[PDB]
């Protein structure tokens, strides 16, 4: 070839275990490990000046070996790192023939800014680790991508975001000082555990929901009356205590609003009871009957459009 | 199980020397002697001939030095 | 306030002269001017200053580059909301004399309304009338129990 040719790198990346989602700062932390492995003739050596097969460099980045043997490598940073970002079993070993690789295991924290929480809980999320060459496209390149293991692993016990499928694709982006760099971007599927919210909130609140709804078929207001003040109480209190689960973004999600509509209702049941009351004690138990009649048809009728229509805007 | 493959190197990967079948073909020998002041040895057992997966082959390894009469040693290994 | 973290810090010349600086930063800035009288209704300003560490005699800002958008879109919902914003490059006063040139870049920001209309303001309404409808009936002894429990369930809506 007359010209010169870019170099190929080999590159690859495992996914360990998710440690951490930060849903107020937008950011996330995960565990893996990566590896590289290029061939450049300029890095080989002759064995009889060392009476060996292997050199190695440990414990220092391809910036600092570049630095110390003068010689430009493929030096590599992460896009979105927050932070220092912390390294374990850092080593570049080279062959005579110019074989060279890297290896890394890494613990970094990545911000996510395309976070959307709207449809929480029953949101899906995109987890995406991007590796950015730090060289112009002339020098080096991405050329190929290795599975050295599987790209997301198993672990013991259940966990809190479930990936669903993943991805690796290889791209260029515009560099500084014009030219172009290799991208290399991971991105994992994610959704949460529909179980726990479902048994943990859904089902209680049905439960309160009904028993505001049984007494209207009571023809002693009093007693209804009592017992829709005590259930706006036994209300408030579950929703404080479920507030535990409830994050705090400054935004509204459809939990937040199932729960302001629920207990808008408890409240209008307690209004439309002191009405009741007061019609039987002026002698008007018929009116107070269908009006009994009115609320019990009604009210899931409300339930259920409201649900069709949050189901309309957010999930279609 | 099979005769596995014989060869000396040094320390770099230079060959120095290759093993040879006898004719009673149950076993290969090899033999170097020392011209440089400092000489570092690697052997090298391979049975890598194809890519049968054979199981639990064993075979038996006598090395020495200065000890042309490992054929027939009798004594229990010596020196160092 | 403390480090800060930068990233893809490089300074690149050409042989005419022509040099460039270019940093990836997260910093945290103090902000006393901050007055939150208002809350929820409150509006804030978001400044960002910075300074040339040396006298106006060897360097000074001259124009203001548009790169990129100076406010950028992201998915989803933000708890601040920017109304507007400006940028602007004046001097201050230096030590030991002289003056230094300062670049600046104000946001307007404000709060989501209708999520403290709707998850406080509503309730607290209903809970008013509750208690205020209650003077309809003619059995007082109902009346003054149902103040009772109206009391009860005001003190769990606020601190919950």
């Amino acid at each position: 070839s007359v010209f010169l040719e870019s170099d190929l790198v080999t590159v690859g990346l495992a996914v360990d275990q998710i440690v951490g989602v930060d849903q107020r700062s937008e950011n996330f932390s995960v565990v893996g490990t990566l590896k590289l492995s290029w061939h450049d003739p300029k890095l080989g050596f002759s064995p009889d000046q060392c009476g060996c097969t292997v050199k190695s460099f440990e414990d220092a980045s391809i910036r600092a070996v570049a630095g110390e043997i003068n010689l430009p490598l493929p030096s590599f940073s992460f896009y979105n790192q927050q932070g220092n970002r912390w390294s374990q079993n850092q080593v570049i070993f080279v062959t005579p023939d110019g074989r060279a690789s890297y290896f890394e295991r890494f613990t970094v924290t990545l911000q996510a800014p395309d976070f959307d929480f709207l449809a929480y809980p029953f949101d899906r999320q995109k987890f995406s680790i991007k590796v950015d060459l730090a060289v112009p496209t002339n020098m080096f390149i991405f050329n190929e991508i290795e599975r050295f293991q599987q790209v997301v692993g198993d672990q013991l016990g259940e966990e809190e975001w479930v990936v669903t499928s993943y991805s690796q694709e290889i791209t260029e982006v515009p560099f500084e000082r014009g030219s172009t760099n290799s991208r290399f971007t991971t991105t994992l599927l994610v959704k949460r555990n529909l179980e726990y919210y479902i048994l943990r909130i859904f089902v209680p609140l049905f439960l309160i929901i009904s028993v505001s709804w049984v007494i209207f078929f009571l023809k002693d207001y009093g007693r209804q009356l009592e017992v829709a003040s005590g259930n706006l109480l036994v209300f408030v209190a579950f929703n404080f205590t479920i507030s535990g689960d409830l994050p705090r973004l400054g935004y509204l999600t459809v939990l937040d609003r199932f729960m302001i509509v629920s207990f808008c209702l408890t409240a209008i049941v307690v209004l439309i009871s002191v009405c009741q009351k007061r019609l039987g004690a002026v002698g008007k138990q018929a009116v107070a009957a269908q009006i009994d009649t009115w609320v019990l048809v009604i009210y899931p009728l409300v339930y259920s459009l409201y649900i069709i229509w949050v189901y309309l805007r957010f999930f279609t | 199980a099979p005769l596995p493959r014989l060869r000396l190197t040094d320390s770099g990967g230079k060959p120095l020397a290759f093993g040879l079948i006898d004719q009673p073909g149950e076993s290969v020998e090899l033999n170097y002697t020392c011209d440089q002041d400092i000489c570092e040895l690697v052997v090298h057992v391979d049975g890598t001939d194809g890519q049968k997966d054979s199981g639990e082959a064993v075979y038996r390894l006598l090395v020495g030095i200065n000890a042309p009469n490992l054929r027939e040693s009798g004594q229990t290994p010596v020196g160092s």
